[PDB]
C-alpha cells in the first residue's frame, strides 16, 4: 500500500471519529461511524494474507450489523419524538437497541466473539489501532446518553465482559488473543461505572489506552507474537523484558503501579451510591487477568528459557526504527499513581 | 545427539579459603574483604549496638512514670490526711451527668 | 401507530434475523443487509413525510449513499474470499478461533 | 519523619552509582547508619502518639517494628552476599534495589496515619517480595510459591479495600485519630458481620490463620535467604499491626465474631506444633513454628485485653528476631551441603563448635526460655487467655511442651550424634556468618534487659 | 535522510536509478572450483560490486570493525570439525549449516540493499537459493537427521519468499575426479577428508534441482572448466541476454519501496531464523546463553550503540 | 574504531542540539514569566498588595 | 457527569478567566517536583532502550524531557486547583441557598448523651 | 549447585495453539510463523 494512501486512510479514520465526537446530530454521528468503518477496513488488510482477509470480513459484518441497529434505534427515537439532537432519548426500545449496537461496536459480552479473532488475524500495528483508537467513538456516544442508560442491562453486560475476558485470557498462548481478552475485560471495567460517573470512565479509558499502547509498542520492538517467541528476547534485549514485566504488573492492577488507579477509583465511585457486591465481584474476577499477566511475566523475564544459536548474529545488529513515545508511555503507565487527584481536570 | 540442550557443565563449588587462608568470607579480593569485615564490625558492634543501647538506656522519662508516682504520693498524702477515701468510685462528677428522666 | 409502520418494522426485523442466520453463502447476507437498509429508508421517509419535516427530506438520500458504500465494501471482501477459496461459503472463514 | 524516609531514597541511587566491588560495603554501612538514626523513635509519650505531619505518625507499637525493619536490612545484605558472588553487577544492584524498596515500603506502611495509604503500601510490599522469590530462588517450585504468595494475599485483601472506602463514605474520614475518637458501636446485623469479615480477613491471611497458611511454607522454603528473613521477621507482622489498628471500630461485634477464629488459632497452633515434629525438611520446620507463634499472636489480638496486646507486641518482635536467626542458621548448612534434608548432615558440633553454640542459643530462645522477651510475650498472652477462660491454659500448656520438643529435636538432629562420614566439604565458619549470628542474637538479650520498649502502647 | 516512507513520498524512487545494468549475478559451482575467480573477473569487467562467499564470520565484517570475533561468540561451529568428524554427536553439522544459511541470507539482504540504494549491480558467489545442495549432501550421507532438514525447510520457506531471485545464474560444471585432484593438490589437511560420495551428492542435487528450478525464473549459463578462464566470453554472453521472463520487469515502485524497507533493518531480515523450534543441535541452554551473552557484551565496542562507545575512542557522548 | 559510517558521528548534530537547548530555555523562561504574571494577577484580583 | 453541563461554561477553554483569581501553584511545588522526576525517569528509560549510557548519554534530551513534563504539570495543577475550587464554591452556594435541607441540629454534651456500654470479658 | 532454569521440556508447554489441551482441541495446529497460510490448490 502506498504511503500516501495509508496516511490518508488513517486521517479518514480519525476524521470519522472526530465527526462522531463533535456532532450534535444523530445522522452526523452515524455518518462518522460509517466513515470510520469504511476507512478502517483496508487498514487491517495492509499485509495481505487469508487470515487478514477473513478478519476484515468478520469485522465488517459485525460493524455493519451494529450500524444497522444503531440507525434503527435513531429512527425509532425520531418516530416517538421529532428530535435529531443526541440527547436523553427517552424511548426504552430505542435506548435498548442503541445500547446493544454500541456494545457490539465496543466488543462487550456477549458480543465479544469477534474481538479475539480479528486481533489475531491482523498485524500488531493494525491491532494497536483497533484496540486503542476504535473505542473512543462508541464510548463518547455512550457517555452523552449515559443518563438514560438502563443500569441493569449495562451492568450485566459489563460483568459478563469482565468474566469472559478473565476466563478467555487464561487459555491463550498467542499474545494478540491475550491482548484482545484483556481489552474485553477493561471495556467491561470502564462500562460498569458509566451510569454513575463518566469522569471515571474517561480516566479508565486514558489509563487503559496508555497501558495498551506501551504493551503493543514493546511487543513491536521485540517482534514476537507468541509466548515462545517472546521467551527469546531476554537473550537479546533484557531491558525490554524488564520494562515489559513492569508494564504487565501495572496492567494486572497491583499497587503502587498506575493500573491500580482506575479500578480503585471505580470501586470508590460505586460505593458512594450503595453498590457493594458488584465491585467486589469485579476485583475477584480481575484476579484472573492478573494471573495470566503473571504467567506471561514468568515466561518472559522472571525466568530464562532456552535460546537458539542463530540468536548470536542478532547480537550484532541494532533496532533501526525507534519509537519516540515508548518511554513516555511506559512512565505514564507505571509511575503516575501519586498524581491521582488530577483526575478532577477531566470534568 | 541423544541430548536436548547445548548446556554448560554444572560448575563445582568455589572455596574462599583455597586462595585466601584468612578470608573472612566477604569477597574474593583480600583488601575489599578485609575492609568489608572492618566496616561491618565497626558500624554493627561498635557504633550502632553499644552506642544505641546506651542512648536507649538514658532516654528522658517522657512516659510520665516518675511524674505519675509523685502525683500519686501527693494525692495519697492529701486524701489520707483529710480522711477522704483514698480512691473514689465515680470517675466523673455526678452533678455534670444528666441521666434519663425515667425508665418506665 | 398505523399498520404501515408496524409492517415496515416487521420487515426490518425479518431482514435482521435473515442476516443473523447465515445459511451457507455470503451474498445472501449482503442481500439481507441491503434489505435492512431499504426498510430503514422506507421507515425514515414515511416518518419524515408524515410530520412535514421539510429539511429532513435529504436525510434518506444520504442514507442511501452510505448504503452503496457498505454494499461496495462487502462485495470487495467477497471477491477476495472467493479468490482465496473458489467459493464464497462462510464455512471457509475459520482460520482464526477464540 | 522524613529524616528516615529520605535516606532510603538516597540509598537507592548511591547503590546504583557505586563501584562494581563496593556496593555491599556502602549498602551495609549506610543501612546500619539509617537503623541507628531510626533508633530515635523509641522515645514515646505515654499519653498519645507522635504526630510528625498530616500523613505520618509514630506510636509505641510502630517504633519497635520500624527499628526491626531498619536493623533487618543490613542483616539481609550480609546474608545475601554469599550466593550472589557469581552474579553480574547489574543484577546485584537490582537485588539491593528490591531490598531497599521493600524496606522503604515497610517504613511508610508502619507510620501511615490514613487507612487507605496504609493499604496501598501494605499491598505495594507485594511486588518486591514476589520478584525476589520468583527471580532469585533455587528450585523449580518457586514460581508456584510466588503465585500462592500473591493470590492468598490478594483474594483476602481486595474486599478490605471496598470495606475501607465504604467506611469513608459513612463516617466521612479514614484518619486513625479521627477513627479512634469518633468510634461508635456496630450493631448486630448481617451487613455489619460482613463488614467485620472484610476488615479482618486480609490481616488474618497475612498472619496467616491455620486454614489459610498453605502459602507460608512454600514462600518461606523456595525463597532465597533474604526473602525468608524479610517474610518471617517483618512481613508477617503486617497482619498483626493491621488487626491491632483496625479492631477499634469492630467492637462490640468482635466478642461474638471471634469464636471461630480463636478456635482455629488454638487448634492450628497445636496442629502445627505437632507437624513440626514429623518434618523431613529444615526450613519447613521453621515455617510451621512461625505459623504456631503467629496463631498465638492472633489469639492475643482477638481476646482484646491490654495484657494480651502487650504480649502480642513482645511476641511479634521476639519471633521476628528468632525466626530470622534460625533461617540464617539453616542457610549456612544449606550452603555447606547443598541440600535441605535435616538428617543429611549430622553431628556438626564436632566440626563447627561456634555454630553449635549459635544453634543452641537460637533453639533456647525459640522455646521461650526465661527471661527472654519470647517468654514475656507468651506468658502475657497465656495469662490474658486464662482470664478469658480457665480451660485455654490446657491447649497453651500442650503447645509449650510440643514446642520445646521439636526445637530440641532439631538441635539434636543437626548438631549431636556422629558425622555422616562422607561430607568432606564442611569448611570452618567464616567471620561473616558468626557476625550475622551475633548481630541477630545480642539485641534479643539487650531487649530483655529493658522490655518496656517493646511492650506496645498499652504499657 | 535515511530512506523511509517520507523519503518515498517526495522525490526518491527506485526505478529511476536502474540503468539496465543491475543484473544480480550468482555464480555457482561444486567444491573447489574456479567460481570465485570467475565472479571477481565478471564483477571487474561489468563494473559491478563483488561479494565474496559468505563464510562463518561474514556478519562480523559488517558490524563494528571488520575483524572477526571469537568462534564462541559468533558461529559456535567450525568447518574443520565438520570435515574431520562429520557424524559428531554435538550437532556441529546442522549448526554450521543453519549458521551459513543465515549468513547467506544477511549477505543477500546487503546486496539487495546496495543495488536498490545505488543502482550498481552485484555479483554473489553463492545465494540462499542454492544453499540446500549442501543440506541434501549432508542428509544423504547421514551427517544430519530429518528434523534438521525439516527445520531448514521451514526457515527457508518463511525467509526466502520475501526477496527476488538473481537476474542471471552462472554455473561452473566440473567433474568429480577433477575436483578431487584439485583438492589433493590444494594442500589443506582437512579438505583431503572429503569423500567422493559427498561431492557426487552435491553435484547431483545441483543438476537435478537447482538448475531446473532456476531455468523457470532466470537464465542459466552453464560452463566448463576449460571455458571458465576466458571471462571476456562469459561477460559477452551475460551482456547479450534477454531478461524478460523473471519477476524483475514486473516490479512497481511500491514493490521496490517495500523491498528496500525490508532489506535494510537487518533485524527483520534475521527475525525468522530464530524460530522457537527446539532441536538439540541448535538449542542452547539458559546458563550457556547467559554466559555467552555476558562475554559478548564485554567486547570493546559491543556494549553500547555503535556511536556511544567511549572504549573505542568515541567522544562528545554527553551531547549526542 | 567502526568500519561503518556511524551515523552518530564523532561530533553531535549541532542543529538538533541547538534546537533542543533553545526549546528548553524558551520553555523555562516562558514558565517563569507566566508564573510571575499569574501571581501578579492573583494579588491584583484579591486586592492583597 | 456533573460538571460537564454548567451555566457560563466555554467549551474548550481548559482555563477560564475566572481561574485567574486563585493563587498559582509555587514553582517549588512537590507535585511539580514529581513531574520533573517523571520526566527524568522517561529520559533514563529512553537512554536504556536505545542502548546508550543510561546516566549520561544525552543531557539535552533529558533536560528537554524534564522541562516538558514540568511545563505540562504546571497547567495541569492549575486546572485541577481551579476545578476543586469551583466544586467547593458550588457546594457552599447550594448549602446556603437551601437552609431547610441542611439544618443546624442541637449540640448535646456527653454528660446527657446516653451510650450503652459493652464490657470486654 | 546452580539455580534451576527452564529447559526444552518445560518450554514445550507454551508451544501449542492453546493451553489446557482437551481432546477436541488436540487437533488444533499452531499458526504459521509468518501469518501466511499456504495457498490452496483450488481447481477452477
Ligand atoms: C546468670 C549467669 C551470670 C553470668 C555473668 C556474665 C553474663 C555474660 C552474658 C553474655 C551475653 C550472652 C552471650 C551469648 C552468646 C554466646 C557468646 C559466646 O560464643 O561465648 C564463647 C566464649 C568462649 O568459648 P569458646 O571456647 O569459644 O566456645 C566454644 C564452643 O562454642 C563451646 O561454647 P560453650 O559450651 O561455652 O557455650 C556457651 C555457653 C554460654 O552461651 C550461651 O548460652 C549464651 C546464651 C545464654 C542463654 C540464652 C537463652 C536465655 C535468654 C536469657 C536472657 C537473659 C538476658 C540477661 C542480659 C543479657 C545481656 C547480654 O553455653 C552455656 O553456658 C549454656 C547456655 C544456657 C544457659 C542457661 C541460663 C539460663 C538463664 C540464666 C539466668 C539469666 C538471668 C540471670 C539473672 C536473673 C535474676 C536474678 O565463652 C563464653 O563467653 C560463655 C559465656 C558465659 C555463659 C553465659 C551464660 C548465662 C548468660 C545469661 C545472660 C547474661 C546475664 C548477665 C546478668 C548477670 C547474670
Ligand atoms: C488520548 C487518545 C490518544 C489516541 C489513542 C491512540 C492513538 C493510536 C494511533 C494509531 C496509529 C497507528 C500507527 O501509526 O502505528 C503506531 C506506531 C508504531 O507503528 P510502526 O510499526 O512504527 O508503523 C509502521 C508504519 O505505519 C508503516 O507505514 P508506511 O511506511 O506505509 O507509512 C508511511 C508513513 C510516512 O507518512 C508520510 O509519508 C506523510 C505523507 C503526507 C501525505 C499527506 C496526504 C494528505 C491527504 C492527501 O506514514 C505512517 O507511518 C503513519 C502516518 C499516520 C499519520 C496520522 C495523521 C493523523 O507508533 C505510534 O504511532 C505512536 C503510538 C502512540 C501515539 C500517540 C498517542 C497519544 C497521543
Ligand atoms: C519511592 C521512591 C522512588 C522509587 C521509584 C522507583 C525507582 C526509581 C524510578 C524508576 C525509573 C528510573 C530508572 C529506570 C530506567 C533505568 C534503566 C536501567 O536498566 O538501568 C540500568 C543502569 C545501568 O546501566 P549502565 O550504567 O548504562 O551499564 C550497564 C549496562 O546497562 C548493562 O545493562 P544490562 O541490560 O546488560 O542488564 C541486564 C538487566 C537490565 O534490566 C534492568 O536493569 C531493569 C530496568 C529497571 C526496570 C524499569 C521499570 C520502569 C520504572 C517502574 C518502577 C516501578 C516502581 C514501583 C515498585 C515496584 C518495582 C518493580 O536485566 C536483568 O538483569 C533481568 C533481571 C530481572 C529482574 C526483574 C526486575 C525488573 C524491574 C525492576 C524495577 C525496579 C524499579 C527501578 C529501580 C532502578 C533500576 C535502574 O542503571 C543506572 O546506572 C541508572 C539508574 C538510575 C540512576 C540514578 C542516579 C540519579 C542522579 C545521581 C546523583 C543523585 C543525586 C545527586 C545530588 C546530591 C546533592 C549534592
Ligand atoms: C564472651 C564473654 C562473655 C562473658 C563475659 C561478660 C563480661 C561482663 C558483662 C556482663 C554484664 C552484666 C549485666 C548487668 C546489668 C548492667 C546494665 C543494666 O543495668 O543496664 C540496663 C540498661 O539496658 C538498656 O536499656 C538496654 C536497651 C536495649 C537496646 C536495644 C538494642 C540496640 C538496637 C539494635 C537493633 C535491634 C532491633 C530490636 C527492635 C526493637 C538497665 O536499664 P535501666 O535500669 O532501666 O536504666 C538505667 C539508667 N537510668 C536509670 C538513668 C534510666
Ligand atoms: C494516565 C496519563 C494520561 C496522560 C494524557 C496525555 C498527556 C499529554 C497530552 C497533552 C494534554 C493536552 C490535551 C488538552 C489541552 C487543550 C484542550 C482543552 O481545551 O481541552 C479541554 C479540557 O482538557 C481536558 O478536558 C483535560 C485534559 C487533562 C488531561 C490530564 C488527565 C490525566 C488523569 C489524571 C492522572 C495523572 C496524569 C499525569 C500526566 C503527566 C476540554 O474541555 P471540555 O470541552 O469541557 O471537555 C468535554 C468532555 N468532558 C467534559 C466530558 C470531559
Ligand atoms: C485466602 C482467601 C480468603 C477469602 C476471604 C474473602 C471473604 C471476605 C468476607 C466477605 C467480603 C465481602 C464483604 C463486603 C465488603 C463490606 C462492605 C459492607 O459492609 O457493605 C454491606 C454489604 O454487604 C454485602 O453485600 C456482602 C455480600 C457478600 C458477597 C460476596 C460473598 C463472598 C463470599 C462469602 C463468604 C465469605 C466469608 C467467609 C470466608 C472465609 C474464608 C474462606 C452493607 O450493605 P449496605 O449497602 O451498606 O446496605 C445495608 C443497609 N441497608
Ligand atoms: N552450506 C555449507 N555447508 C558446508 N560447507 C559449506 C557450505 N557452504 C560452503 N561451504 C564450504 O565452504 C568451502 C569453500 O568453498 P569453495 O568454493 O569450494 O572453495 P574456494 O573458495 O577456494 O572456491 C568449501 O570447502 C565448502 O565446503
Amino acid at each position: 500500500m502506498n504511503p500516501i494512501i495509508y496516511t490518508t486512510l488513517i486521517m479518514t479514520v480519525m476524521s470519522g471519529t472526530m465527526l462522531v465526537m463533535i456532532s450534535s446530530h444523530w445522522l452526523l454521528i452515524w455518518i462518522g461511524f460509517e466513515m470510520n468503518l469504511l476507512a478502517m477496513i483496508p487498514v487491517l488488510m495492509k499485509n495481505f494474507n487469508p487470515r487478514a482477509t477473513e478478519a476484515a470480513t468478520k469485522y465488517f459484518l459485525t460493524q455493519a450489523t451494529a450500524s444497522m441497529m444503531l440507525m434503527m434505534a435513531i429512527i425509532i427515537n425520531l418516530l416517538y419524538s421529532g428530535q435529531w439532537t443526541i440527547t436523553k432519548m427517552f424511548n426504552p426500545v430505542a435506548m435498548t437497541m442503541m445500547t446493544m449496537a454500541l456494545a457490539m461496536k465496543l466488543g462487550l459480552s456477549p458480543f465479544h466473539f469477534w474481538v479475539p479473532e480479528v486481533t489475531q488475524g491482523i498485524s500488531l500495528q493494525a491491532g494497536l489501532l483497533l484496540l486503542t483508537w476504535q473505542k473512543l467513538a462508541p464510548l463518547s456516544v455512550l457517555c452523552q446518553i449515559s443518563q438514560s442508560i438502563n443500569p441493569n442491562l449495562m451492568l450485566t453486560m459489563a460483568m459478563l465482559s469482565i468474566l469472559i475476558g478473565g476466563w478467555g485470557g487464561l487459555n491463550q498462548t498467542q499474545l494478540r488473543k491475550i491482548m484482545a481478552y484483556s481489552s474485553i475485560a477493561h471495556m467491561g471495567w470502564m462500562t460498569a461505572v458509566l451510569p454513575y460517573n463518566t469522569t471515571m470512565t474517561i480516566l479508565n479509558l486514558l489509563i487503559y489506552i496508555t497501558m495498551t499502547l506501551a504493551m503493543f509498542m514493546l511487543l513491536i520492538h521485540s517482534s514476537a507474537t507468541t509466548t515462545l517467541s517472546l521467551s527469546h528476547t531476554w537473550n537479546k534485549m533484557p531491558v525490554i523484558t524488564s520494562l515489559m514485566m513492569v508494564t504487565l504488573l501495572s496492567m494486572g492492577g497491583l499497587p503502587p503501579l498506575s493500573g491500580f488507579m482506575p479500578k480503585w477509583m471505580i470501586i470508590q465511585e460505586m460505593t458512594k451510591n450503595e453498590s457493594i457486591i458488584m465491585p467486589t465481584l469485579m476485583a475477584m474476577t480481575a484476579l484472573l487477568n492478573l494471573y495470566f499477566y503473571m504467567r506471561l511475566a514468568y515466561s518472559s523475564s522472571l525466568t530464562m528459557f532456552p535460546s537458539t544459536n542463530n540468536m548470536k548474529m542478532k547480537w550484532q545488529f541494532e533496532h533501526t526504527k525507534q519509537m519516540k513515545l515508548l518511554p513516555t508511555m511506559i512512565v505514564l503507565s507505571t509511575l503516575v499513581l501519586p498524581m491521582t487527584p488530577a483526575l478532577s481536570s477531566l470534568n | 545427539p541423544t541430548i536436548r540442550l547445548q548446556e554448560d557443565p554444572d560448575p563445582e563449588d568455589e572455596n574462599l579459603y583455597e586462595k585466601n587462608p584468612d578470608s573472612h568470607g566477604y569477597d574474593k579480593d583480600p583488601i575489599v574483604d578485609l575492609w568489608n569485615m572492618r566496616v561491618v564490625f565497626f558500624f554493627g558492634f561498635s557504633i550502632v549496638l553499644v552506642l544505641g543501647s546506651t542512648f536507649v538506656a538514658y532516654l528522658p522519662d517522657y512516659r510520665m512514670q516518675e511524674w505519675a508516682r509523685r502525683e500519686a504520693e501527693r494525692l495519697v498524702k492529701y486524701r489520707e490526711a483529710n480522711g477522704l477515701p483514698l480512691m473514689e468510685s465515680n470517675c466523673f462528677d455526678p452533678n455534670k451527668i444528666q441521666l434519663p428522666e425515667d425508665e418506665d | 401507530m398505523p399498520l404501515v409502520y408496524m409492517n415496515i418494522i416487521m420487515a426490518f426485523a425479518i431482514a435482521l434475523a435473515g442476516l443473523l442466520m447465515y445459511r451457507s453463502h455470503l451474498m445472501s447476507s449482503l442481500l439481507c443487509l441491503e434489505g435492512m437498509m431499504l426498510s430503514l429508508f422506507i421507515m425514515s421517509t414515511l416518518i419524515i413525510l408524515n410530520t412535514h419535516f421539510t429539511l429532513a427530506n435529504m436525510m434518506p438520500i444520504i442514507l442511501l449513499v452510505f448504503a452503496a458504500c457498505e454494499a461496495a465494501l462487502g462485495l470487495s471482501l467477497l471477491v477476495m474470499v472467493s479468490n482465496t477459496y473458489g467459493t464464497d461459503y462462510v464455512q471457509n472463514l475459520n482460520l482464526l478461533q477464540c | 519523619m522524613l529524616k528516615i524516609i529520605i535516606p532510603t531514597t538516597m540509598l537507592l541511587p548511591m547503590t546504583w552509582m557505586s563501584k562494581h566491588n563496593m556496593i555491599w560495603i556502602n549498602a551495609t554501612v549506610h543501612s546500619l547508619l539509617i537503623s541507628l538514626i531510626s533508633l530515635s523513635l523509641l522515645n514515646q509519650l505515654g499519653e498519645n502518639s507522635l504526630n510528625f505531619s498530616l500523613t505520618f505518625f509514630s506510636d509505641s507499637l510502630s517504633a519497635p517494628l520500624l527499628v526491626l525493619t531498619t536493623w533487618l536490612l543490613p542483616l539481609m545484605l550480609m546474608a545475601s552476599q554469599s550466593h550472589l558472588s557469581k552474579e553480574t553487577t547489574t543484577r546485584k544492584k537490582l537485588y539491593i534495589t528490591m531490598l531497599i524498596l521493600l524496606q522503604l515500603f515497610l517504613i511508610m506502611t508502619f507510620t501511615a496515619t490514613e487507612l487507605i495509604l496504609f493499604y496501598i503500601l501494605f499491598e505495594a510490599t507485594l511486588v518486591p517480595t514476589l520478584i525476589i522469590i520468583t527471580r532469585w530462588g533455587n528450585q523449580t517450585e518457586r514460581l508456584n510459591a510466588g503465585l500462592y504468595f500473591l493470590f492468598y494475599t490478594l483474594a483476602g485483601s481486595l474486599p478490605l479495600l471496598v470495606a475501607l472506602v465504604y467506611i469513608q463514605n459513612t463516617t466521612g474520614s479514614l484518619n486513625f485519630l479521627i477513627i479512634h475518637y469518633w468510634s461508635h458501636p456496630l450493631s448486630n446485623s448481617w451487613s455489619n458481620i460482613f463488614m467485620w469479615l472484610a476488615c479482618i480477613m486480609a490481616f488474618m491471611v497475612k498472619m496467616p490463620l491455620y486454614g489459610l497458611h498453605l502459602w507460608l511454607p512454600k514462600a518461606h522454603v523456595e525463597a532465597p535467604i533474604a526473602g525468608s528473613m524479610v517474610l518471617a521477621a517483618v512481613l508477617l507482622k503486617l497482619g498483626g499491626y493491621g488487626m491491632m489498628r483496625i479492631t477499634t471500630i469492630l467492637n462490640p461485634l468482635t466478642n461474638y465474631m471471634a469464636y471461630p477464629f480463636l478456635m482455629l488459632s488454638m487448634w492450628g497452633m497445636i496442629m502445627t506444633s505437632s507437624i513440626c515434629l514429623r518434618q523431613t525438611d529444615l526450613k519447613s520446620l521453621i515455617a510451621y513454628s512461625s505459623v504456631s507463634h503467629m496463631a498465638l499472636v492472633i489469639v492475643a489480638i482477638m481476646i482484646q485485653t491490654p495484657w494480651s496486646f502487650m504480649g502480642a507486641t513482645a511476641l511479634m518482635i521476639a519471633h521476628g528476631l528468632t525466626s530470622s536467626m534460625l533461617f540464617c542458621l539453616a542457610n549456612t548448612n544449606y550452603e555447606r551441603v547443598h541440600s535441605r534434608t535435616m538428617i543429611l548432615a549430622r553431628g556438626l558440633q564436632t566440626l563447627l563448635p561456634l555454630m553449635a553454640t549459635w544453634w543452641l542459643v537460637a533453639s533456647l530462645t525459640n522455646l521461650a526460655l526465661p527471661p527472654s522477651i519470647n517468654l514475656i510475650g507468651e506468658l502475657f498472652i497465656i495469662t490474658a487467655s486464662f482470664s478469658w477462660s480457665n480451660i485455654t491454659i490446657i491447649l497453651m500448656g500442650m503447645n509449650m511442651m510440643i514446642t520445646a520438643l521439636y526445637s530440641l529435636y532439631m538441635l539434636i538432629t543437626t548438631q549431636r550424634g556422629k558425622y555422616t562420614h562422607h561430607i568432606n566439604n564442611i569448611k570452618p565458619s567464616f567471620t561473616r556468618e558468626n557476625a550475622l549470628m551475633a548481630l541477630h542474637i545480642l539485641p534479643l538479650l539487650l531487649l530483655t534487659l529493658n522490655p518496656k520498649m517493646i511492650l506496645g502502647p498499652l504499657y | 535522510l535515511q530512506y523511509g516512507p517520507l523519503a518515498f513520498v517526495l522525490g526518491e524512487r527506485t526505478t529511476r536509478k536502474l540503468t539496465e545494468t543491475s543484473k544480480v549475478i550468482t555464480v555457482d559451482g561444486n567444491i573447489c572450483s574456479g567460481k570465485g575467480r570467475l565472479a571477481r573477473e565478471i564483477a571487474e569487467k561489468l563494473g559491478l560490486r563483488h561479494f565474496p562467499e559468505a563464510g562463518i564470520h561474514y556478519a562480523d565484517s559488517t558490524t563494528g570493525d571488520g575483524k572477526p570475533l571469537d568462534v564462541q561468540l559468533s558461529g559456535n561451529c567450525s568447518l574443520e570439525k565438520f570435515y574431520d568428524d562429520p557424524k559428531s554427536n554435538d550437532g556441529n553439522s546442522y549448526r554450521l549449516q543453519s549458521w551459513l544459511y543465515a549468513s547467506r541470507l544477511l549477505q543477500y539482504a546487503d546486496a539487495l540493499e546496495h543495488l536498490l540504494s545505488t543502482g550498481q549491480g552485484v555479483v554473489l558467489e553463492r545465494s540462499i537459493y542454492s544453499d540446500f545442495v549442501f543440506l541434501e549432501a549432508m542428509y544423504r550421507q547421514g551427517f544430519i537427521r530429518k528434523q534438521c532438514v525439516e527445520h531448514y525447510n521451514e526457515v527457508k520457506k518463511v525467509t526466502a519468499c520475501e526477496y527476488l531471485p538473481p537476474h542471471v545464474v552462472v554455473y561452473v560444471d566440473v567433474p568429480v575426479p577433477e575436483i578431487q585432484s584439485r583438492i589433493q593438490k590444494k594442500g589443506n589437511p582437512h579438505e583431503m577428508k572429503i569423500t567422493a560420495a559427498y561431492l557426487q551428492d552435491i553435484e547431483n542435487a545441483y543438476k537435478k534441482t537447482f538448475l531446473p528450478e532456476m531455468s523457470e525464473k532466470c537464465e542459466v549459463l552453464q560452463y566448463s572448466a576449460r571455458e571458465a578462464e576466458d571471462a571476456e566470453k562469459v561477460v559477452e554472453d551475460i551482456e547479450y541476454l534477454k531478461c524478460d521472463k523473471g519477476p524483475w520487469p514486473d516490479q512497481d515502485d511500491r514493490t521496490f519501496h517495500r523491498l528496500r524497507m525490508l532489506v535494510q533493518n537487518k533485524l527483520e531480515v534475521l527475525n525468522y531464523t530464530t524460530i522457537p523450534v527446539y532441536l538439540p543441535e541448535i538449542t542452547i541452554g539458559a546458563h550457556q546463553s547467559d554466559r555467552v551473552f555476558q562475554k559478548f557484551t564485554e567486547l570493546p565496542g559491543r556494549k553500547y550503540s555503535p556511536g556511544y562507545n567511549e572504549d573505542v575512542g568515541d567522544k562528545w557522548i554527553w551531547l549526542k | 574504531k567502526f568500519y561503518i559510517r556511524e551515523p552518530p558521528h564523532g561530533s553531535p548534530d549541532w542543529l538538533k542540539v541547538g534546537l533542543t537547548l533553545g526549546t528548553s530555555v524558551f520553555l523555562w523562561i516562558y514558565l517563569i514569566k507566566q508564573h510571575k504574571e499569574d501571581v501578579l494577577e492573583y494579588k491584583r484580583r484579591n486586592g492583597l498588595e | 457527569t456533573m460538571m460537564s453541563g454548567r451555566p457560563g461554561r466555554v467549551p474548550l477553554q481548559f482555563l477560564p478567566n475566572e481561574a485567574r483569581s486563585l493563587p498559582p501553584p509555587k514553582l517549588t511545588d512537590p507535585r511539580l517536583v514529581y513531574m520533573g522526576f517523571l520526566g527524568y525517569c522517561s529520559g533514563l528509560i529512553d537512554n536504556a532502550i536505545r542502548r546508550r549510557p543510561v546516566v549520561s548519554a544525552g543531557l539535552h534530551r533529558q533536560l528537554l524531557y524534564v522541562t516538558s513534563f514540568v511545563f505540562f504539570g504546571y497547567y495541569l495543577l492549575k486546572r485541577q486547583d481551579y476545578m476543586y475550587a469551583l466544586r467547593d464554591h458550588d457546594m457552599f452556594a447550594y448549602v446556603k441557598s437551601h437552609p431547610e435541607d441542611f439544618p443546624e441540629k442541637d449540640k448535646k454534651t456527653y454528660g446527657e448523651i446516653l451510650e450503652e456500654f459493652h464490657p470486654v470479658r | 549447585a546452580r539455580q534451576w532454569q527452564p529447559d526444552v521440556e518445560w518450554a514445550e508447554q507454551f508451544g501449542g495453539a492453546v493451553m489446557y489441551p482437551t481432546k477436541e482441541t488436540a487437533h488444533w495446529k499452531p499458526p504459521p510463523w509468518n501469518d501466511v497460510d499456504p495457498p490452496k490448490d483450488t481447481l477452477v
